[PDB]
């Protein structure tokens, strides 16, 4: 077991206080669509390395 | 002549203590500091402080000329040596008296006479101290008589201390008055100490150490010729301020106290060493990232360190001393069980968990007529349940998850609750948790396993060594640390020399 | 009938002192805190702690309902008052007895009878206490520490001098009361015994007297509590007065048969958060730094630490500095050290006043007498001190109980 458990560091709640505490704590708390992605709206020089390191990288990263 | 300005030729807690005694006397106090101590409390607490300009205990504190030069420049008219360092160096005491400063301590001659073991044996003989017959002992107790001795030869026995908790030859917990002794044993220890000190011509503060067998036979051990570390329990059990007494005697004023004070109450001292009891009390450097002293009823605490202090490998591990006192030994133990539970130190390993245990261990509580403790008890009989110090390091996979600590009120109960940052109860960009590796490596290079100084170089360049041969002895924390050849070969490079400071990971030599 | 778990009904220095005494006895210590104190040292040091709520004493520590309720919720078996608050409220003491908790204090009838000067004065006359015949011009205030017994034994732990006072508020305290003649001392001791035995007093309390320049003693008052300046008597006599309160509340006869001879001398200096440069008005604010004086001959009992905030909602007192020595002059010397080491930052304190008075010939004396009187700080001391987010709550029902629950409103998780 290596989950990060809740710790009560100080004091000792009796069972009913434990249950009230836990119940209140329990109460509170990738579809790609590149269409018109900003990187497509940018305008790149024909020899711009950003065509590799920004545009293509952004499209390919999945 | 009259003392007016005292140079406190020492560091840490005893420096603090002598500064405070000076201020109570209304004397001026001059501290000295090595470069690791430039931020130390006592440099600020003293009325003045002078830099010894040295990286290590030898070049900073122990060279006589730097302390005498500090005395000159400050115009200090007396020197108090504290304990250790030069407090036992009779040649330094002589050089001080040659300079004409009031040496606050015993005469150089009596320091030599009681320092030489054979000469001291002859002294104890003439004195007719209770020497042991001759005889090997099984499980002796250790009992100290505090001596206050006038320059005029008046002597009082301020009381007794039991110091049987010693690990390897270094006292860790002490108590006053020495419990569980017959009045005949008290009579013997007292009047033997009187006789012994005047047969030595002694004056000043002093202490005679006795070693008491399970047969009850007292034996003399030696006279320490200086103020003890444990003196505070004698101050908390006798109406005496021993450092001010020592000032008076160095003034040559007579003893105001004519007869042995009646021991009243019981007082324990616990040495708060920067040593991990969970790893055999090996001392280690580190910051004091938090210090919070016990306070209040029946508590005293003397510390050389504060929050944000740094402790390095150059000096003794003792951070502070806790004294706890009460009307009865049982009451004093109860108060100890409070104070040691209130004590929190953070940032480095400390023996506080050992103190917490031993003050709760039946072997030390005793049956009401004797206890079981003896000089080897910690080394051989104490059940060491203390887990090794790991500080704040994450060491298991679950530790790596950040936590938020909150205060919760539940029916009026106050709870402290630590909640994981990702807690799922009630319902990541590829994050992974796994057990972190510790910071530990594992060639030809022999490398220094810790920072320290090179006390001995065991080899010469071109020497053939085999695996397991000694290469150097490092001192760290005033503690010997052999470093040995990991494989056979010719010693080459050998970049160290004796007395050099050495940082962790430094190449000592390389074996080819 | 035997104490097992003590609710400490008060805050601050006495809260800590009783928590510590309880831990020494090995009793379970339960603290209560109002909203301003929700992380105070006593709240974190106590073995258990309960929120009273409310922003003021009238909303909190004084509400009989809340304190008895907290005692129930804790399952306490005894209630210990400090000084102040309900420590001398006879009606509350009775309410506690009705609750059947061990009230670690004097019996309600004694509190009631001694709380009326008329009834109390009658009692004093019946006891043949030394009584004022005139007005004392410049009296010296001296009191005796009683440790009575449910079996009617009484021990007088000592005389204590409190003559450095302002607005009838004490500022510096001494034990044993200095420069008293032996005749005065005997009169005071035997009178404290007579008067409290006539009063039927169960346990710990202070009998207070005025002494004039002629050295005649007059009885002043009996205060039916372990008064705040008890530590000087503790350090002089070695009686752990709080643990004596525990024994007396148990109804155990005293271990002490005869008045303990004082070992030496001790002073107490109240570290009030009051600026003598503005004439001792409160100075609310942060305690941004609190370095306690430390080591030989010095004890600190404190209700504040670095980062505490102080407000007028409660009394100005922050700590007691206690200094002990073999002699008056030695103890004054040690105090002149300790008060110099004591460093507070971020709010004004009487510390400069203490540094002055421990340096002042009127308080040093000449070796046979000294000049301080209960008004001397006012009438005669040359004052030279230079002037210096919310909580969410949820009310839950659980099968046996209602439980209100409170969380930081900024709580977020997962
Ligand atoms: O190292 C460094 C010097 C430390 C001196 C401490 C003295 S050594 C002998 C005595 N025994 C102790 O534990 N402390 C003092």
């Amino acid at each position: 077991d290596h989950e990060a458990h809740i710790k009560v560091l100080r004091g000792e709640p009796t069972p009913e206080e434990m249950a009230a505490l836990m119940a209140v704590l329990a109460s509170a708390g990738k579809e790609r669509n590149m269409w018109g992605h900003p990187v497509d709206k940018l305008r790149y020089s024909v020899f711009s390395w950003q065509r590799v390191t920004l545009l293509e990288r952004t499209h390919m990263r999945r | 002549s009259k003392i007016s300005k005292v140079l406190v030729a020492n560091r840490g807690e005893i420096a603090v203590r002598v500064i405070r005694a000076a201020k109570d006397a209304g004397l001026a106090s001059v501290a000295v500091y090595a470069e690791p101590d430039a931020d130390a409390p006592h440099v600020r607490l003293a009325d003045e402080a002078f830099a010894l300009g040295g990286q290590t205990s030898a070049e900073s504190y122990l060279v006589f000329e730097k302390i005498l030069d500090a005395a000159e420049k400050s115009g200090a008219n007396a020197i108090h040596p504290g304990y250790g360092f030069l407090s036992e160096n009779a040649d330094f005491a002589q050089a001080v008296i040659d300079a004409g400063l009031i040496w606050i301590g015993p005469s150089p001659q009596s320091i030599r006479d009681l320092g030489d073991k054979v000469t001291a044996r002859h002294i104890a003989a003439r004195a007719k101290a209770p020497l042991v017959p001759g005889r090997y002992l099984d499980k002796p107790r250790h009992v100290e008589a505090q001596v206050i001795a006038d320059q005029h030869g008046n002597v009082v026995v301020a009381g007794t201390r039991d110091c049987s908790l010693q690990r390897r030859f270094q006292k860790l917990v002490e108590e006053a008055p020495a419990p569980f002794l017959t009045d005949a044993q008290r009579k013997e220890i007292h009047e033997s100490a009187k006789r012994i000190c005047k047969e030595a011509g002694y004056y000043g503060a002093g202490t005679v150490e006795y070693l008491v067998g399970q047969d009850g036979l007292i034996s003399f051990l030696e006279v320490n010729t200086r103020l003890q570390v444990e003196h505070p329990v004698t101050e908390e059990t006798s109406g005496i301020d021993l450092v001010r007494q020592q000032f008076k005697i160095a003034n040559g004023e007579p003893l105001d106290i004519t007869e042995d004070p009646t021991p009243r109450g019981h007082s324990f001292e616990f040495r708060i060493n920067g040593e991990d009891a969970g790893r055999g009390f090996l001392p280690a450097p580190g910051p004091v990232t938090k210090f919070v002293a016990p306070t209040g009823p029946g508590v005293r605490m003397d510390s050389g360190v504060e929050t944000g202090s740094v402790i390095g490998g150059q000096f003794d591990s003792m951070l502070a001393k806790l004294i706890v006192t009460g009307a009865t030994r049982e009451e004093a133990l109860e108060r100890s069980r409070r104070a040691l539970a209130e004590f929190t130190v953070e940032g480095l390993a400390t023996v506080i968990p050992f103190h917490r245990a031993v003050v709760s261990d039946p072997a030390f509580i005793g049956d009401g007529e004797k206890f079981d403790v003896h000089t080897r008890w910690i080394e051989t009989e104490w059940n060491n349940t203390v887990e090794p110090f790991t500080g704040g390091d994450p060491i298991e996979e679950e530790d790596t998850v950040p936590r938020q600590t909150v205060v919760v009120e539940v029916g009026g109960r106050r709870l402290e609750v630590s909640l994981p940052g990702d807690l799922a109860i009630g319902g990541a960009p590829g994050v992974v948790r796994k057990k972190p590796k510790p910071r530990k490596r594992g060639g030809d290079a022999v490398t220094a396993p810790m920072q320290g100084t090179v006390v001995k170089v065991a080899v010469e360049e071109g020497q053939e060594v085999s695996a397991g041969d000694l290469v150097v002895v490092l001192e760290a924390m005033k503690m010997e640390n052999p470093v040995t050849a990991h494989k056979d070969g010719t010693i080459t490079g050998l970049a160290v020399e004796a007395g050099a400071a050495i940082t962790q990971g430094t190449v000592i030599a390389e074996i080819k």
